[PDB]
RNA sequence: GCCACUUUUGGUAAGCAGAACUGGCGCUGCGGGAUGAACCGAACGCCGGGUUAAGGCGCCCGAUGCCGACGCUCAUCAGACC
RNA sequence: GGGUGGAGCCGCCGCAGGUGCAGAUCUUGGUGGUAGUAGCAAAUAUUCAAACGAGAACUUUGAAGGCCGAAGUGGAGAAGGG
RNA sequence: GUCCCUACCUACUAUCCAGCGAAACCACAGCCAAGGGAACGGGCUUGGCGGAAUCAGCGGGGAAAGAAGACCCUGUUGAGC
RNA sequence: CCAAGCGUUGGAUUGUUCACCCACUAAUAGGGAACGUGAGCUGGGUUUAGACCGUCGUGAGACAGGUUAGUUUUACCCUACU
RNA sequence: CGGCCGGAAAGGGGGCCGCCCUCUCGCCCGUCACGCACCGCACGUUCGUGGGGAACCUGGCGCUAAACCAUUCGUAGACGAC
């Protein structure tokens, strides 16, 4: 009852567009590794917008002008609060149910993530366009753990590298075996292709 | 309307909420950044403002017109008693920061460092660390506490040891000692580790801390002045006579359709006991506090190879508003920030720093010690009384 | 004289009234409220060291312009002052209270304040002369002060 | 009295001043043009069902979450609806 | 309907009017916020003990210290006050 | 010390308390940017965002308060000369 | 060309904005914020009533002509800022 | 029911080794009949020993503190604060 998004290749407001909507369709979604998220356009048109939205603070007071986020995450998170109704209690509501991370912290690195196919960049950039990595851009316009939340991700590659030999294992031994039981589930098996789901 | 006559602006934006400090104790934002080839070492110290006095000594710089002249130079005496190390704890690099990970702390710690943990230490009954100091003596408890020292030489990055000062010591009122973490910067977490709880419940001294001519950053907190005005804070010009509402105040405010008034004009508020960092302070001498050798004590430990006395680092008359510095201290070049009798932070410079002034060999040949309570003439009581002769109370 | 709140019992509780006293409303309605829960002898020696200015009257509505002290802290407020007309007048009062419980035939030492109330009463008048040939008005505001005392171990 | 299509006078011109025809606003809500006296649709008793206009259908925001069609377009100032 | 209230009131058909209030910098009366706020700051200054008293920074007596300084903060008038 | 260039000291304040305690003002009230608008918003729209109750100051803003503009024009309104 | 980060002064004359000149300088660039900024100040100038002079008017008086003297009121409210 | 490991970014109710017990039960076909068959009718079926709030119950092993005011300091100070 929790969505897991990932966010390696996504593009960041045609994902955001749908992370919008299931939040306000009463679905709690936890994006992770908005590291990854990628703009369209080149990095230094992203950067220039990034750094001209930086300009906008307010002439008396900066502390209570426009809080400019430097994490990957909370310029998603902020991006996602610009295409809610965030005034109105439910939009309040609804972004109560949205929950970004940097990277992929350990409540959601063992759980199988998903991936949307509309809000994609091999899907919706033609392959000569350029396109930009928010993480890149958070990073050098001031975002400070870039390098310290790459190490735990390529921790968590390595780790999960482990895992997956495991399953691999799991599904050797599982092929490995139905053809030493193919004699006595060999009626079991013959119900099952009859209804399309073993052929 | 421009402004006719450009001119630059009153006071600085950078230390911008000028409040008093939440803190007493100067804290330091950044230890120098850690690498794994030097030897273990502690980064900070801390330290008490004793007061002022000269210096005499001769320059060595070739191509100034005072190469081999003999300036004088004004230093400051901060008395710095060897400071218990109680404890040690680790730090995680996350991608949110750097989150504190284990604190473990020593078996035995004094009841000057104990004072710390009690607004009230009359009214209250002393029972801090007394169901902790007995997992030390229990092997259900030593092999908890080993565990974890296991731990953070897997999971920590940043070790940071914690010591106090010994304010048994010092001529203050004050007995509730201040406490620090101190970044150890040295070899890998291990070796990091394994130097600190060696040091754990025990001294470290200043001279293995520091040495002699090295630049170091003060941190502290200003002398505060109180609620001041606005030419008394932010140095505006003072109106003219004729003005009717006051002349020592900002004339205008801010102009009219920005309709605030702005972050950056000068305003009348709290003026000192900010929190500062100044860097490269020179320490010109490391001094030896009064130990006592063969019955007598030693005590010049402001006597130069060119003076040959036998006087201390203290006036006649002691330090005025200090008390008499009897422990080892740091000669800091110039001013510090702070007001008598204060605490202030010695930190390691975060700068690497290969300039002709910055690695000056300093070989001193007078210190200073007359009286400070009023115009003293005389740098000892005994060429003062050699000089003035028997008086009618003698 | 029928009062504003009854009591749940009039064979336990003992009650009084003071009208038109010549105290301000604002620090007689605070310092009423600050003895509105009280026991009867710590509301006395509350009273006493209002006078004497070692605890406070934590102005909580009528706080405009009120310095702060250090002993609000204990009521969980800033701002706090110490008055004694209004102290006396409801001292007087618990002595009227106390008297008439005894009279009942009352235990003194379990009574509860359970109920006080303190309302504005006629506004008496002075003047004032003001700059230009001007006079504007100088009024004082006495209150109501009613208390209700009521038997509780 | 004011505005608008087109015709038109003075003025460099004007959210300027002066005309003609017709429609508006003023006296007038409602949907659209984000915002709005005049623009586009449309004029009103209180309601239920259906359907449209002008305008829309990534999300705010009802509706393209069509396996929509054919091209053009790279902008270190893209472009985006009387 | 319920409560308070303690001496008069109303329906219909006609008649008559000083017949309906949110405004008039409206008239008169009361009451808020500001607000326990601004303030109670011109001319040097009070202190100790006792008494009466339910109660004393302020009254009175005693002591001490000050001031007006003979063009007075003194002693007496005229006008005015009654 | 008019200023360069401000600094320090004293008295009475302001400040805090015990007592006593008003008035001017007030449509509802108070956070900004831009848009349109009666052509310079605290309110509308789109954004930015928003945390009780408060204290000493301050003079930006409330196109702040006072006074049915005193300048200018209209009045078949007057007066002084 | 990228570029407003950091500077862009001290004075004689004048009410000056502009102007002109002396001297230093690295440079002595231009400007906007209700022609920024009077509950911030000053009141020199204009712009009240007193006065003198020139011109005009028979006259009261007039002068985008000169000169001289001429009260600059209030914050304790809310927001803002400290 | 006892031991071995797997966890740090915001730490794993997972795997493994023994034991005293226990079962031919569970799973897939068949045989046999029973269980309010509540008489056509709604929120049924769970995560649910849910989160919080009091008072009752019985036992076991453990705990006996600080904060704030008042006093003092003067490294601080309008008052608080420190
Ligand atoms: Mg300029
Ligand atoms: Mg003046
Ligand atoms: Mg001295
Ligand atoms: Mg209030
Ligand atoms: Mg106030
Ligand atoms: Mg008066
Ligand atoms: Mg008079
Ligand atoms: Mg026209
Ligand atoms: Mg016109
Ligand atoms: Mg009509
Ligand atoms: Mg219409
Ligand atoms: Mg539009
Ligand atoms: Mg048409
Ligand atoms: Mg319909
Ligand atoms: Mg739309
Ligand atoms: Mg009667
Ligand atoms: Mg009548
Ligand atoms: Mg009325
Ligand atoms: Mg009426
Ligand atoms: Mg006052
Ligand atoms: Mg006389
Ligand atoms: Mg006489
Ligand atoms: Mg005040
Ligand atoms: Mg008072
Ligand atoms: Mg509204
Ligand atoms: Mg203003
Ligand atoms: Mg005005
Ligand atoms: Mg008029
Ligand atoms: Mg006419
Ligand atoms: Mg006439
Ligand atoms: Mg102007
Ligand atoms: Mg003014
Ligand atoms: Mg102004
Ligand atoms: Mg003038
Ligand atoms: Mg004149």
């Amino acid at each position: 009852q929790v969505l897991v998004l990932d966010g390696r290749g996504h593009l960041l407001g045609r994902l955001a567009a749908i992370v919008a909507k299931q939040v306000l369709l009463g679905r709690k979604v936890v994006v992770v590794r908005c590291e990854g998220i990628n703009i369209s356009g080149n990095f230094y048109r992203n950067k220039l917008k990034y750094l001209a939205f930086l300009r906008k603070r307010m002439n008396t007071n900066p502390s209570r002008g426009p809080y400019h986020f430097r994490a990957p995450s909370r310029i998603f998170w902020r991006t996602v609060r610009g295409m809610l109704p965030h005034k109105t209690k439910r939009g309040q509501a609804a972004l109560d149910r949205l929950k970004v991370f940097d990277g992929i912290p350990p409540p959601y690195d063992k759980k199988k993530r998903m991936v949307v196919p509309a809000a994609l960049k091999v899907v919706r950039l033609k392959p000569t366009r350029k396109f930009a990595y928010l993480g890149r851009l958070a990073h050098e316009v001031g975002w400070k753990y870039q390098a310290v939340t790459a190490t735990l991700e390529e921790k968590r590659k390595e780790k999960a590298k482990i895992h997956y030999r495991k399953k691999k294992q799991l599904m050797r031994l599982r092929k490995q075996a139905e053809k030493n039981v193919e004699k006595k589930i060999s009626k079991f098996t013959d119900v099952l292709k009859t209804h399309g789901l073993l052929v | 309307s421009h402004r006719k006559f450009s001119a630059p602006r009153h006071g600085s934006l950078g230390f911008l909420p000028r409040k008093r400090s939440s803190r007493h104790r100067g804290k330091v934002k950044s230890f120098p950044k850690d690498d794994p080839s030097k030897p273990v070492h502690l980064t900070a110290f801390l330290g008490y403002k004793a007061g002022m006095t000269h210096i005499v000594r001769e320059v060595d710089r070739p191509g100034s017109k005072v190469n081999k002249k003999e300036v004088v130079e004004a230093v400051t005496i901060v008395e710095t008693p060897p400071m218990v190390v109680v404890g040690i704890v680790g730090y995680v690099e996350t991608p949110r920061g750097l989150r504190t990970f284990k604190t473990v702390f020593a078996e035995h710690i004094s009841d000057e460092c104990k004072r710390r943990f009690y607004k009230n230490w009359h009214k209250s009954k002393k029972k801090a660390f007394t169901k902790y100091c007995k997992k030390w003596q229990d092997d259900a408890g030593k092999r908890q506490l080993d565990k974890d020292f296991s731990s953070m030489k897997k999971y920590c990055q940043v070790i940071r040891v914690l010591a106090h000062t010994q304010m048994r010591l010092l001529p203050l009122r004050q007995k509730k000692a201040h406490l620090m973490e101190i970044q150890v910067n040295g070899g890998t977490v291990a070796e990091k580790l394994d130097w600190a709880r060696e040091r754990l419940e025990q001294q470290v001294p200043v001279s293995q801390v520091f040495g002699q001519d090295e630049m170091i950053d003060v941190i502290g907190v200003t002398k505060g002045k109180g609620y001041k005005g606005v030419t008394s804070r932010w140095h505006t010009k003072k109106l003219p006579r004729k003005t009717h509402r006051g002349l020592r105040k900002v004339a205008c405010i801010g102009a009219w359709h920005p309709a605030r008034v702005a972050f950056s004009v000068a305003r009348a508020g709290q003026k000192g006991y900010h929190h500062r960092t100044e860097i490269n302070k020179k320490i010109y001498k490391i001094g030896q506090g009064y130990l006592i050798k063969d019955g007598k004590l030693i005590k010049n430990n402001a006597s130069t190879d060119y003076d040959l006395s036998d006087k201390s680092i203290n006036p006649l008359g002691g330090f005025v508003h200090y008390g008499e510095v009897t422990n080892d201290f740091v000669m800091l070049k110039g001013c510090v920030v702070g007001t008598k009798k204060r605490v202030l932070t010695l930190r390691k410079s975060l700068l690497v720093q290969t300039k002709r002034r910055a690695l000056e060999k300093i070989d001193l040949k007078f210190i200073d010690t007359t009286s400070k309570f009023g115009h003293g003439r005389f740098q000892t009581v005994e060429e003062k009384k050699a000089f003035m002769g028997p008086l009618k109370k003698d | 004289v029928r009062y504003s709140l009854d009591p749940e019992n009039p064979t336990k509780s003992c009650k009084s009234r003071g009208s038109n006293l010549r105290v301000h409303f604002k620090n007689t309605r605070e310092t009423a409220q600050a003895i509105k829960g009280m026991h009867i002898r710590k509301a006395t020696k509350y009273l006493k060291d209002v006078t004497l200015k070692k605890q406070c009257v934590p102005f909580r509505r009528y706080n405009g312009g009120v310095g702060r002290c250090a002993q609000a802290k204990q009521w969980g407020w800033t701002q706090g002052r110490w008055p004694k007309k209004s102290a006396e007048f409801l001292l007087h009062m618990l002595k009227n209270a106390e008297s008439n419980a005894e009279l009942k035939g009352l235990d003194v030492d379990s009574l509860v304040i359970e109920h006080i109330q303190v309302n504005k009463a006629p506004k008496m008048r002075r003047r004032t002369y003001r700059a230009h040939g001007r006079i504007n008005p100088y009024m004082s505001s006495p209150c109501h002060i009613e208390m209700i005392l009521t038997e509780k171990e």
